[PDB]
DNA sequence: TATTTAAGTATTGTTTGTGCACTTGCCTGCAGGCCTTTT
DNA sequence: AAAAGGCCTGCAGGCAAGTGCACAAACAATACTTAAATA
């Protein structure tokens, strides 16, 4: 009964790392002008584009007792080797030019598995 | 000239002297060679354990390879840099083709430059023909033995999924051949549910008859990273020890990396064996022969030590004879480094344990704490008492150990870049000497001054604005002045003798200071034929 | 003991009667009483940072009386040790120890030492050859080796 | 909130709009060119300069400490407030190679390499790279790795990159070529960067091969080398003085007419379409009025009487440096 | 008021099959171009919907609600949804 | 008969272009609330 | 005093001034294969 109920499909993430995501999902589905109320249905449609500094003002509020030091850095640009967020350009990007965004490229269903190793409430900031 | 030019090219030891410049010169000499044979000896164990990852990956690749369908291997945690090596097997011809994300630009590239390495390949072993798939179906009847193309995917991650989608389907034809077989290899390095989405349903129920899975990341089980940690405390054994602050800087540093942590665990292992060479002048006493080169100022140091005043402290609660008490008191081994590879060869072997981290394990032994750590497994529960070690705290441990705690080996390697710079830019006092000496010591500098007035500023800045307020913190009476002390150039005093010189001077010093604002990313203009607002990009604290 | 008392509702003339009984001139009291306003929040107990903070200072200003005579440095500790009503040697050796390292990078406490920058030039610069806090002071190891012979 | 996470979203409010201000550049002076480097050099090198010179000989004493990590296979990287030309020009030239040539017994060739300048390309750099060693350029590099491997650690040359932040080493074709030549033990590796973004061009692939050392020195450099790449003085007050003297005679009295109603009220519009017509019915200047086109094209390419038609023109232009141009065409 | 409910990881197939059979067209999407000198530009450059996963691609109905409404008949049990 | 590179096809790269998105000014549209009558 | 008749004024009806910013194509001139002169 097993060969039938179902089609049987077909057939260890940094902490940094992981935490750079959940603040990289706020930035790309939420509004900048009312973030001095939180930490002083809109993912359904496609992610915005956020800067370098808007990022890293997020995730060091919700980052557990950390300045910005090349370890943060680091974690950022492997996120985006494995196409995890998104930018304006493709090939032959620059990651020093000012006019370049950055954006999330995760799913919703992926960063909820996500947030939910490091016991982080993700769902509460949408709600 | 060179300076105007775009690029031009241009065609006994460094250890310095300790002891507050009182050393010997012989004592700096044998300093360097000292240092050789612990940099030499763990560097012969590393590049064994590298050749010896490259050994099994290519046996284990081999192994899944050979033994109507694709042959799809998915290397989790690969960085495409292991060198597939096929067999030589008689009437058949094995050709690895290694595809590159910048090679593939789109699909007619991707089967030109395949076809010609095929045709390199199977003509150097033993006519020109076209770079298709023509050449696929006639391999049987220009050459006459069997063909076996082995796909290397290069960068799966880097590569764009439109154009790999149709190199699948353009190679699925070539299964009618009975003498064709293709074997492709991809190197994922994120996880194997990123790489699904971005496919079809004809591509994913195809490279599903025969798909194997085959993990060899940089730590695949914290294997490999067993035997690193393991050669560098060989080396020390009975001479130096590690602290419990080393430890945990470690385990801090390679658990944010992922795909290259190997590499650096070496460079933190290395940085800090060169400055025990370099600072700490008790160096020379670990070889048993250079031992009776003591003096007055050697006795000085190693009495300011913090384990050696709690031993004679309580000697009176209850230089003849100090310097046999320190030369007796390091012949013993010492038992911190071979109890660690005990009990790491016991859960492996016995208890076939092999999902154990020896960094892990060795911070635990130094603060005492190893029965924390053996009870997660609930299998050692019998062998609790067996494995009990408490560790001695020995005198004058420190002189002779590895410990990170004054922030050297932090602003090294992993140091604050962000944080560095708005620091040394606002408080400019603790880099700069408080010693035209008049302006010095009234007027700040204009890359300092700047700096001030950007943080304490909203998000929109204007220029027209800025400079008045960088003109306002310049005193008149000292710019003036100072300009007119150079009476050999004759241009400097027509300048200062108009009523505008003040305003002229101040506005080239803010132009010059905005541009360098511009070039380090702190400042960010608008539009291009506009230059009127500034933003800002950089904010300290964060 | 004084040290065990957490959150202490200390006035502003405590802390000036306290430096007063150390010989302090008004120029480093000062000094003393303005870090505790900035740092009434973020403590455990209020008497360890002022305590920590009088002692260390002592030693900078005194310094000329302490390498004359060894006793100043034993008579020093004593006095303090019957002010906060305690009796254990170890709890006053380890106030001063944690005072000192969250002040070890200000502005008041550069030119405290220079009237009375070659260690700080080592940390910015990223040497190698830097003052590492291990090992103890070679000003400090003269005075206990004079205070076990008397 | 000035500092930490709070200061960002402090000093980022909703501004309104009669808050704003408009002041632009036309009350701010005017400089030239030529008395802005005057000063410029003069200041670079009397304003600070003891203590800019006590700093830089404190840094030289890290001479032999640099050395030894460039012994050991460990990159250098120098970063800090300023430019760091003039600190690797006499460190990898006048210390360096002087030490490693005669440790190992002409000495050792250094390949500067110019960051700031935006026509780096990647095949002219690796062109001499192989004539002094000696996409197929990432396939070369490939191929001497693993040679280079069993051959002895020997430093024969030197990479002095320089600004390791500008517009051509910032692309990810040019990074990945250096990357891999840095893993070679017998090529040292120095460069130094500027951007406070610097760690996020590389990541954990890059750092393992790169294998860089970070060194603050804020020597606080004003830069005087890379700033003449950009233009630092940037609608032109010089140069619509050459295009008046080529004209012809008639020429200059129809824009004198045109700044002399313009600058009488500026609160004046400007000059109208049939407003410039009357200007010629008393001063004999142009021919007719089908003759008008012919002027009107001329000056519109010179950047010099915008039009505005709500014809009423207008120069986005000031009176604080349209009053000395008077005397100039007088 | 019974209907096996699939589950997400089975719809996709079924997207996918939808989107073949000329059903589902991406939003502000050329197609086929005109001659072949704007093929060759299309083809080089990557578009937006390349690099979104699936689930967040914008698309297009080829057949309005009012036109399914005629060409399926009264004995069908999804008819009652299709008035709306 | 094969090294010499000019010039060739094939192809890269960033440039400005414009279709289209978005904010927030403004009374005025409108409805919760106040006033009046009454035991 | 309080529910029952009229009508006063807070909240926000509504969209257009204008900057914003993702879209597409020929753009500039990359790197490369080609053919032909040469010893």
């Amino acid at each position: 009964i097993k060969l039938f109920l179902s089609t049987d499909d077909n057939l260890d993430l940094s902490i940094i790392s992981k935490y750079l995501l959940i603040a990289s999902y706020i930035c790309s589905y939420l509004e900048p002008r009312y973030d001095a109320s939180i930490f002083s249905n809109p993912r359904y449609l496609q992610p915005s584009l956020f800067a370098i500094e808007r990022l890293l003002a997020i995730f060091q509020a919700i980052f557990p007792i950390m300045k910005a030091n090349i370890e943060v850095f680091q974690n950022l640009s492997e996120l985006h080797t494995l196409k995890l967020i998104a930018t304006t350009m493709n090939k032959n990007i620059d990651y020093l030019s000012p006019k370049v965004r950055w954006k999330v490229n995760v799913p919703w269903e992926i960063i909820k598995e996500i947030s939910e190793s490091v016991h982080f409430n993700i769902s509460d900031y949408f709600s | 000239a060179d300076a105007q030019r775009s690029h031009y090219t241009v065609y006994h030891i460094p250890f310095v002297k300790l002891l507050s410049g009182k050393e010997s010169e012989v004592n700096v000499e044998k300093r360097w060679e000292l240092y050789h044979q612990l940099h030499s000896h763990f560097h012969d164990q590393v590049d064994h354990i590298i050749d010896n990852i490259e050994a099994d990956l290519k046996a284990e690749i081999s192994d899944l390879l050979y033994s109507r369908c694709f042959n799809t291997i998915f290397l989790l945690g690969s960085d495409s840099t292991t060198k597939i090596e096929l067999k030589d097997e008689s009437s058949r011809y094995n050709v690895l083709i290694e595809l590159t994300p910048k090679e593939s630009p789109n699909v007619r590239m991707m089967l030109r430059r395949s076809m010609y390495k095929l045709y390199s390949a199977a003509d150097a072993e033993e006519n020109d023909v076209s770079y298709d798939l023509s050449l696929v179906e006639n391999f049987k009847r220009l050459f006459g033995k069997d063909l076996a193309m082995v796909f290397n995917f290069k960068d799966v991650d880097s590569i764009n999924f439109n154009t790999l989608d149709n190199f699948i389907i353009l190679l699925k034809s070539a299964f009618k051949y009975d003498h064709v077989k293709i074997s492709l290899i991809f190197n994922i390095n994120t996880n194997l549910s990123n790489i699904e989405k971005n496919l079809r349903q004809s591509t994913i129920r195809l490279l599903k008859r025969n798909y194997h899975k085959l993990d060899v990341s940089s730590n695949k089980g914290f294997k490999y990273g067993n035997q690193i940690f393991q050669s560098f405390l060989d080396t020390v054994d009975g001479k130096l020890n590690l602290s419990d602050r080393f430890v945990e800087f470690i385990l801090s540093k390679m658990a944010n990396n992922t795909n290259h942590n190997l590499q650096l665990l070496t460079k933190m292992l290395d940085y800090s064996l060169m400055s025990y060479f370099f600072q700490n002048a008790f160096s020379v006493f670990i070889d048993p022969v250079n031992v009776d080169f003591l003096n007055d100022d050697y006795l000085k140091i190693l009495s300011r030590c913090p384990t050696f005043m709690f031993f004679v402290e309580g000697l009176i609660k209850q230089n003849r004879g100090l310097e046999e008490f320190f030369v007796e008191f390091l012949v013993r081994e010492n038992p911190i480094n071979g109890h660690a590879k005990f009990v790491a060869r016991f859960l492996e072997e016995e208890l076939n344990i092999t999902n154990f981290n020896l960094i892990e394990l060795y911070h635990n032994l130094l603060i005492g704490k190893l029965d924390s750590y053996l009870d997660r497994w609930s299998a050692c529960k019998e062998y609790k008492d067996r494995l009990h070690f408490e560790p001695i705290d020995t005198i004058f441990q420190e002189l002779f150990t590895l410990d990170n705690r004054s922030g050297l080996l932090t602003q090294s390697i992993f140091p604050s870049y962000k944080s560095n710079i708005e620091d040394n830019l606002l408080s400019w006092e603790q880099v700069l000497p408080s010693l035209s000496g008049d302006l010095d010591k009234i007027m700040a500098p204009v890359l300092g001054q700047l700096f001030k007035l950007y943080r304490e500023a909203n998000m929109t800045i204007n220029i027209y604005d800025f400079y008045i307020a960088f003109r306002e913190t310049l005193p008149k009476e000292e710019i003036l002045n100072f300009i007119r002390k150079d009476p050999s150039n004759t241009k400097l005093l027509e300048l200062a003798e108009t009523p505008d010189a003040f305003d002229k001077v101040a506005l080239i010093l803010f132009m010059q200071a905005i541009f360098a604002f511009e070039n380090m990313g702190l400042i960010k203009f608008q539009s291009t034929k506009s230059y009127d607002l500034v933003e800002k990009c950089v904010w300290r604290g964060i | 003991s004084l040290l065990v008392k957490k959150y202490c509702k200390m006035t502003t003339e405590e802390i000036i009667r306290l430096c007063n009984d150390f010989e302090l001139p008004r120029e480093v009291a000062y000094k003393i009483v303005d870090e505790y306003n900035i740092n009434a929040s973020r403590l455990v107990c209020p008497w360890q940072l002022v305590c920590g903070l009088v002692l260390n200072c002592t030693f900078i200003v005194f310094n000329e009386r302490r390498r004359k005579d060894p006793r100043i440095d034993h008579f020093i500790v004593s006095k303090m040790c019957s002010l906060m009503l305690t009796s254990k040697v170890d709890d006053v050796i380890e106030c001063v120890k944690l005072v000192k390292e969250l002040i070890i990078g200000e502005k008041w406490f550069r030119d405290l030492q220079i009237r009375y920058y070659d260690e700080i030039i080592f940390r910015k610069l990223g040497s190698m050859l830097q003052t590492t806090n291990i090992l103890v002071t070679d000003d400090q190891y003269n005075i206990w080796k004079k205070r076990i012979e008397m | 909130f000035l500092d930490t996470f709070e200061g960002y979203f402090d000093q980022r409010k909703i501004v309104r709009t009669n808050a704003k201000s408009r002041h632009t550049m036309s009350m701010a002076p005017d400089v030239t060119r030529e008395e802005f480097s005057l000063v410029s050099n003069f200041f670079n090198e009397n304003f600070q300069k003891r203590p800019r010179q006590k700093l830089f000989e404190i840094q030289k004493k890290m001479f032999p400490q640099y050395w030894f990590e460039l012994t050991q296979g460990f990159s250098l990287l120098f970063y800090g407030v300023g430019s760091k030309r003039n600190f690797l020009e006499e460190f990898a030239i006048d210390y360096l190679s002087p030490k490693i040539a005669y440790s190992q017994l002409n000495s050792i060739p250094c390949l500067i390499l110019n960051g700031y300048n935006p026509s780096c390309n990647y095949r002219d750099v690796f062109k001499e790279i192989t004539d002094l060693l000696v996409n197929h350029v990432i396939l070369q590099i490939q191929k001497m790795i693993d040679f280079y491997k069993n051959q002895p650690l020997d430093i024969k040359l030197i990479l002095v990159v320089h600004n390791l932040d500008g517009p051509s080493i910032r692309k990810n074709t040019f990074q990945t070529m250096l990357s891999f030549l840095s893993v070679i033990r017998q090529i040292a590796i120095v460069a130094s960067t500027d951007h406070i973004y610097a760690p996020l061009l590389w990541d954990n692939m890059k750092a393992q091969n790169y294998n860089f050392v970070f060194h603050d020195i804020s020597n606080f450099e004003p830069s005087t080398v890379e700033s003449t790449f950009q233009d630092v003085m940037k609608s032109g007050a010089e140069g619509a003085k050459y295009v008046l003297q080529s004209l012809t005679v008639n020429s200059k009295k129809m824009y004198k007419l045109l700044i002399e109603t313009q600058m009488q009220n500026m609160q004046r519009t400007g000059v109208e379409l049939k407003l410039f017509n009357h200007l010629c019915a008393a001063d004999f200047i142009a021919s007719n009025e089908i003759a008008l086109r012919s002027m009107l094209r001329e000056f519109i390419e010179h950047k010099m009487a915008n039009i505005t038609k709500n014809e009423i023109i207008w120069v986005p232009y000031t009176y604080a440096e349209l009053e000395k141009l008077l005397k100039t065409v007088l | 008021r019974t209907i096996k409910l699939w589950l997400k990881k089975d719809v996709k197939n079924v997207w996918e099959n939808l989107v073949q059979l000329d059903f589902f067209t991406e939003k502000s999407a050329v197609g086929l171009r005109d001659n072949a000198t704007a093929a060759f530009y299309a083809s080089n450059y990557q578009f937006q919907g390349t690099m979104i996963p699936f689930d967040l691609r914008s698309y297009q109905m080829q057949i309005i609600l009012q036109e399914l409404r005629r060409i399926i008949p009264k004995s069908n049990m999804y008819y009652s949804w299709t008035q709306l």
